[PDB]
């Protein structure tokens, strides 16, 4: 219903008549026009979209990882632009926002010679120096290991790393192995129509509380072949013949005569459970995740996320108190849109059922001769009787009467009001959003806070996500990974900790934040001497020319 | 729970029948059997039964690739195992259980069997659900719930061979069964958009407490459960409808 | 000359490269004529 | 947007070109500037939106 | 509608191109492929050649929809309101110009 | 007339001889930081930088082609500097580079 | 194009004057911005096809 | 009109065996209850979402 | 709240300018410490409390 | 103006063949800069804009 007043269709469309019009103005739209592109804006005012600080001292290293690699990931595996306009536009028009969070990843062997070493014990002091040589270089620059130390002193420095003799390395011949090649390892987030997903109705207005969610998505055989361990039972589940995509309750955009001639690439609805459930009978709950397509149950497992939680992530627009769902403006909103629509129907009746450029012309005023005179545009003469100055008539539009615009105008005030949004006022909220940046003293009118509300409302979404990509990444990436992303030495966190948020601390990055950020550190710089401790200053230069991205600035900086 | 399990699937058993019914009705192209001219010609006595052969199933594919419609599966070239046939079939064709006997008895143009058996091309193939055999140029299905016109043929008298029959007002009267193949992209379920799509089931109920309590049962010991949905047909090409009808053995 | 096209609509394969599994032309004509319903309903919009 | 024409004003056939919409006569008689009446919204009184 | 370059070498005609994905080796693994064909020949067929290994396709939209692909201008807002300015227009001319002067 | 122009405006946005000064303020270090607009600039701001998205696509995969095509010679005479060589694994995945419009 | 980490700023140099290059020599970049910008008002949906 | 001079204070809240389980010592005699059914029905007291 | 730190902040650096810098270092050290703490850096002000 | 700054690209290119050296050294008076044949076709080395 909200989105149909939004849309104007169903029940706010205006009735059909034959002789009168059917003009709707759009009020909740325009309210949601301005809204949008208010909210979006502070997500996309710079590059980096997460921002992360470390809690205690030992967190800067783990912090300075998190955030680069979560940056690589949503700069390079997404398009940042259209999920951000997509997260924000469903909020505002829907009323609540469901975030599905998950992880993909696709694995092919491959056949390639690995050439075969012999080991030889280290000789003379040439091969210890080309050794200590190729250590400096790993610990300097991970790349530069990589790419030109060759293949043989790799070996002997992984022998090395092993055990703690050294030796020197001479190959033999080549030997055919089998190496697995990762193409996709990165997480996906996708946006979930809210008609999908059905959550338990007794969780008394808590995500946490609740106790399952199901969710029903379209998907390939391609796709439950990608892992072909965690799914069982594919033969039964037909994928030559049905072809047509009709499941009732699903609710897509696909349209409904396409279907691909492929088995393989056809497209079957299939159902996930994500809950608690108690496996062993003895009174623990545990996490757990099924699916089914049609009457066949293909995976079951426990929850392989290392949080433990639901993925999925849920935001209120305007809150009803102890409830899950929000509102949107439309509530409000659809009187004053229907009464508006009236007004402004009723004005183009009036001026267009009018006759407008007919004339009227008396009976007995002129003659024939001096009609048709008159009629093709020259001078003529009248029977002075009537006087054609007053009886000619030359109809024209009626006068509109004040009080359909009186009327208007008081929906328009009544609708600003309630809501809080004006046509060409507002949106320098974004501005002001970081704590440092201009939330300290920060003066705003009062329509202002009712935004930063909601952007708030948005940025603990956004830092719940961050969350769970994070908890994802700590376990799923491997080492090599990391290294090749940031170019540091790697650094473990261990599996324990992970349950509970320790050490790192996520939110949204702004333009803003970091230019006083940058301002407070340069006043630190002055409140210290300069001269207390080199040590000091430098990481404070190093920490400056970070945040106004020159990498090679800084890294000279720090070693120095 | 075991009232609203019942409940349920009387639901879904109501809307196939309906859905299947229409499409019966609805059928452009119609084969009748024998040498009848309608439901009342229809009889299995006399000299000519209407009963189909292998001549009807092969005009039926004539007017169908005459028509235009589309195909829905691709011939099978068997494997190398020993007693295993190439079979050239084309389209499905739907069929209930009480035809299934005389298409197994039936025979070609030379005299030799015309209903080859899943068992023969199972290897090398793929057996849709509820597929029976394959004739010519069709693949048969079975479908349990397939639904017949009961007293429509011609009265039944003492020369009955054995053909199935059904009592009308007190005279006896010949069934009459379908064989029906949905061509591609023929009709469509239609449905509204606020609160009621094509084929959704809104399901209510109200337990007894204070909810159900009003002035007429003032403490309130009741309840009630409902179930509803919409439905609607629309038929884009009717020529690819098609349909033959016939008699069935006891 | 040289008979008539040797494929139904190039069913089967036409032999252009070595892949065990080749496309051939129905196919991809096939999701064509599929696909373009919508693409024509689409575009009355854009018009 | 009612239009309510006097009785008398036009005969048969300059009725029918009226309402088909073009050039007419009129009886001098009845004058077609004020007889003829197209109702508007009425006027809201000052007392309400006072309130 | 009329236009054709005598040269046969210089003559335009209508080609298709297929950029997808394609179980090449029947293993159940999707590779990406492309195909050209005119007419109802086909003449190339081999496996996509850049090496980002995606349909090499950049859209934007300029008012983007929920959930789906495409976009919408700004034409759906202002179709009626251009419909009524233009009657008001046309109206006031032929008040003017109808009247004799 | 007027009050269809001007529900016009309010929907659209556009106003005749207002606007345009958006893209001067699109840098982030160049006027992100302190940029106060009035509330018809930041809808123009938003459809920019979809646009500027779609450049930055763009620009990638031009790169990524380029890594390969383009010899050497090509490359050290349009630059006059010694090569830079990419490995063939890291094509797939954007390491290392960042793009945007200047 | 800027570098991610501190051994890329000869990468990124190297590709900001090729790339650069390519768009001024082998473009007409007025003609190109025109279409694209003309396009993207116009429809509501540009694609870019590369090659 | 001070809580803290209130002598005692009554609450009703919704719960399942699972959660009680959770602390096996801290509760006695659960065996008792009929888990089966015994649902919100019962209670006209307690006002909730739940359906 | 946001401003509660900045003006903590301020009364801090007024009392280390009241407060000769050089009357006392482990009092200097600590006003130094505590002001970096309220500024959200916590390595530098654990770096200058243990110095 | 792109417009222009192909006209000049275009004249510049025909200028590298067609003159001679001494009528360059004549305009210039300064020793002559060569170009190969060879990079002609690509535009390198240079760009052309109005003042």
């Amino acid at each position: 219903e909200w989105n149909d007043l939004m849309r104007i269709e169903g029940k706010a469309k205006p009735p059909k008549v034959k002789g009168r019009s059917q003009v709707q103005p759009k009020l909740v739209r325009r309210q949601a026009e301005w809204r949008y592109s208010a909210l979006t804006e502070p997500f996309l005012g710079s590059n980096k979209l997460f921002k992360v600080t470390p809690v205690t001292w030992e967190d800067v290293q783990g912090a300075r990882q998190n955030e680069l690699v979560l940056n690589y990931q949503f700069r390079t595996k997404l398009n940042r632009v259209s999920f951000i306009d997509n997260y924000v536009r469903s909020v505002v028009d829907d009323g609540t926002g469901i975030v599905r969070v998950g992880w993909n990843r696709e694995i092919r062997k491959e056949k390639q010679e690995v050439p075969v070493f012999s080991l030889f014990p280290i000789q003379t002091q040439e091969q210890a120096d080309a050794l200590q040589q190729a250590l400096q270089l790993r610990t300097d620059n991970p790349r530069g290991y990589e790419e030109n130390v060759d293949e043989a002193i790799k070996e002997s420095v992984r022998f090395f790393d092993e055990t703690g003799q050294a030796t020197y390395a001479v190959q033999t011949g080549t030997t055919t192995t089998e190496v697995e090649v990762p193409l996709a390892n990165h997480p996906t987030v996708e946006m979930l129509n809210p008609e999908n997903i059905i959550i338990d109705p007794s969780c008394q207005g808590d995500i946490n509380k609740a106790m399952f969610a199901i969710v029903s998505f379209e998907t390939c055989k391609a796709d439950l072949l990608k892992e072909k361990d965690r799914y069982h039972n594919l033969n039964k589940i037909d994928w030559q013949s049905s072809a047509p995509v009709n499941e009732p309750d699903h609710a897509t955009t696909t349209p409904q005569e396409f279907q691909i001639s492929d088995p393989m690439r056809k497209r079957v609805v299939a159902y996930e459970y994500w809950g608690f459930w108690d496996i062993e009978g003895n009174g623990v709950l545990e996490p757990i995740v099924a699916t089914w397509i049609g009457s066949t149950l293909i995976r079951l497992e426990k929850n392989p996320y290392p949080d433990g939680k639901l993925p999925f992530v849920l935001i209120p627009y305007m809150p009803v108190k102890r409830d899950m769902y929000g509102e949107p403006d439309a509530e409000l909103l659809g009187d004053n849109q229907a009464v508006l629509g009236a007004v402004m129907r009723g004005m183009i009746d009036l001026l267009g059922r009018s006759a407008n450029g007919q004339r009227g012309m008396p009976k007995g005023m002129l003659d024939a001769l001096n009609s048709r005179r008159y009629r093709e545009g020259e001078d003529y003469e009248y029977n002075p009787t009537q006087n054609p100055a007053q009886m000619i008539i030359e109809h024209k539009f009626p006068e509109l009467p004040q009080s359909a615009l009186t009327m208007a105008t008081l929906q328009n005030q009544e609708a600003e009001s309630l809501t809080g949004v004006k046509a060409f006022a507002g949106g320098v909220t974004g501005e002001s959003y970081g704590d440092v940046a201009a939330g300290i003293r920060g003066v705003l009118d009062a329509a202002s806070k009712r935004e930063m509300a909601i952007l708030r409302r948005l940025a603990k979404g956004m830092s719940e996500i961050g969350n769970k990509i994070i908890a994802m990444n700590a376990v799923f990436l491997a080492e090599h990974e990391v290294v090749r992303i940031t170019n540091e030495e790697f650094v473990t966190i261990k599996r324990e900790d992970l349950k509970g948020n320790f050490d790192l601390e996520v939110d949204i990055s702004t333009a803003e934040v970091d230019n006083q950020k940058s301002q407070d550190l340069g006043f630190m710089l002055q409140t210290i001497g300069p001269n207390v401790d080199q040590q000091i200053t430098l990481n404070i230069l190093a920490e400056i020319a970070d945040l106004k991205r020159m990498p090679k600035l800084a890294h000279d900086l720090r070693t120095w | 729970e075991h009232l609203s399990r019942e409940l349920m699937n009387g639901a879904t058993q109501i809307t196939e029948a309906v859905l299947q019914k229409d499409l019966l009705a609805a059928a452009g192209t119609v084969l009748y059997a024998g040498a009848a001219t309608s439901d009342a010609t229809i009889t299995g006595e006399g000299s000519t039964p209407s009963v189909v052969s292998y001549k009807n199933l092969m005009r039926l594919d004539q007017i169908l690739t005459e028509n235009r419609t589309p195909t829905q599966t691709t011939i099978i070239t068997g494997s190398r195992m020993i007693d295993t046939k190439v079979i050239g079939a084309t389209r499905v064709m739907y069929v209930g259980s009480e035809l299934v006997p005389e298409l197994k008895a039936m025979k070609d143009l030379f005299g030799n069997k015309a209903f080859i058996e899943t068992q023969h091309y199972a290897d090398a193939g793929t057996i849709m659900n509820g597929e029976v055999g394959s004739i010519d140029k069709f693949r048969i299905i079975q479908v349990p719930e397939m639904l017949h016109w009961a007293g429509a043929g011609a009265q039944a008298t003492g020369a009955n061979p054995g053909y199935r029959t059904s009592m009308v007002s007190g005279q006896e009267h010949y069934d009459v069964y379908p064989m029906l193949v949905v061509g591609d992209d023929s009709f469509t379920s239609i449905g509204f958009q606020t609160d009621g799509k094509s084929l959704k089931f809104t399901v209510m109920t109200k337990m007894p407490g204070k909810e159900t309590a009003d002035r007429n049962d003032p403490y309130g010991e009741t309840g009630f459960s409902s179930i509803k949905w919409y439905y609607g047909i629309l038929v884009k090409r009717p020529e690819r409808l098609a349909l033959i009808k016939t008699v069935a053995p006891l | 000359t040289d008979s008539m096209v040797p494929l139904p609509d190039p069913s089967q394969a036409t032999k252009l490269t070595s892949w065990k599994n080749e496309l051939s032309l129905q196919a991809l004509k096939a999701d064509l004529d599929a696909a373009k319903p919508s693409h024509t309903a689409m575009m009355i919009k854009v018009k």
